[PDB]
């Protein structure tokens, strides 16, 4: 998901 | 000469973040994608909640229309994009084949052709009609994280976290040009200017630059938002004073002049980051959407 960050 | 966007409406509905807002090339409607898997589409200039569109089995992190507005592709992490006639709601087509989180999408202006990039790496070109996959390019080595056509739909545009912008050749699907940076830090978006002359590419340093790809140049840089984590769209604002649009990952949504560079405008209200910024073809009116925080949709209209 682009709305997630890792 | 500085635009004064301000706040018109706020559209709830989402119970995840959004990932994507667009204006329907007509100009009437928004369309949405969010992390809790759905499509809404909302009046442009109301706000008005019109509808939801709902199927993939996983979110959705962007989202596009055709030439004539009457239909929309969406990518999701389900691996698939879907394209959906916007009047029904119906799925048209599930575009199968990557091996991953669906990232980008976008219509050539013919509207025969969708464009797509994933965490699989590739950039795969799809036939609307049979929603059969024609060409697969191995693009990139790192996730693709934005695909565009230019104006005549003779070329793509594609980005990478592999710190890359790559123009093909669309017919072919062959490289035409890399542009390589300085430090190769991941670029997060990328898009063709209007006039197919530039591209926009923002990378994961807090800067936006404009390039002149045929030199290889940079002609523009684009700083003092927060850019580090996400990959937020950018826009050219053309409707009135030429800017350039960003969200940011302070929770507000940049406007420089596209010319001098100087910031122009920050828009306060959102209450978490800006992933997705949307500028009308006709109004100005710039469409703006936040994550989990806020998960809402803010319609912004300006004089200039």
């Amino acid at each position: 998901m682009r709305t997630h960050t890792d | 000469v500085k635009p004064n966007y301000a706040l018109k409406f706020t559209l709830a509905g989402h119970t995840k973040a959004v990932s994507s807002v667009k204006f329907s090339p007509n100009g009437e409607w928004l369309a949405s994608s969010s992390a809790d898997k759905l499509i809404k589409i909302w009046g442009a200039y109301d706000g008005k909640f019109e509808k939801t569109i709902s199927g993939h089995k996983l979110g959705i992190s962007d989202v596009a229309w055709s030439s004539d507005s009457n239909l929309l592709v969406s990518a999701s992490d389900d691996k698939t994009l879907k394209i959906w006639d916007v009047s029904s709601g119906k799925c048209l087509k599930t575009l199968k084949g990557h091996s991953n989180y669906v990232f980008c999408c976008n219509f050539n202006p013919q509207s025969n052709l969708i464009v797509s990039g994933s965490f699989d790496e590739s950039v795969r070109i799809w036939d609307v009609k049979t929603g059969k996959c024609l060409k697969t390019l191995p693009a990139h080595s790192d996730p693709v994280s934005a695909v565009h056509f230019n104006r005549d739909g003779s070329l793509i545009v594609s980005s990478s976290y592999d710190g890359l912008c790559r123009i093909w050749d669309t017919a072919s699907g062959q490289c035409l040009k890399t542009l390589i940076d300085d430090d190769n830090p991941p670029v997060s978006f990328v898009k063709f200017s209007p006039n197919g002359k530039y591209i926009l590419a923002a990378t994961l340093d807090n800067t936006l630059k404009l390039w002149d790809y045929s030199k290889g140049k940079c002609l523009k840089t684009y700083t003092g938002h927060k850019n580090e984590k996400y990959c937020i769209f950018a826009n050219f604002s053309v409707t009135g004073g030429k800017w350039i649009v960003s969200g940011s990952e302070d929770n507000l949504v940049y406007i420089w002049n596209l010319q001098t560079k100087e910031i122009v405008q920050k828009l306060q209200g959102h209450t978490d980051v800006v992933i997705s910024t949307a500028c009308h073809p006709t109004e100005n009116i710039i469409a703006s959407a936040a994550l989990e925080n806020d998960k809402t949709i803010k319609l912004w209209k300006s004089d200039c």
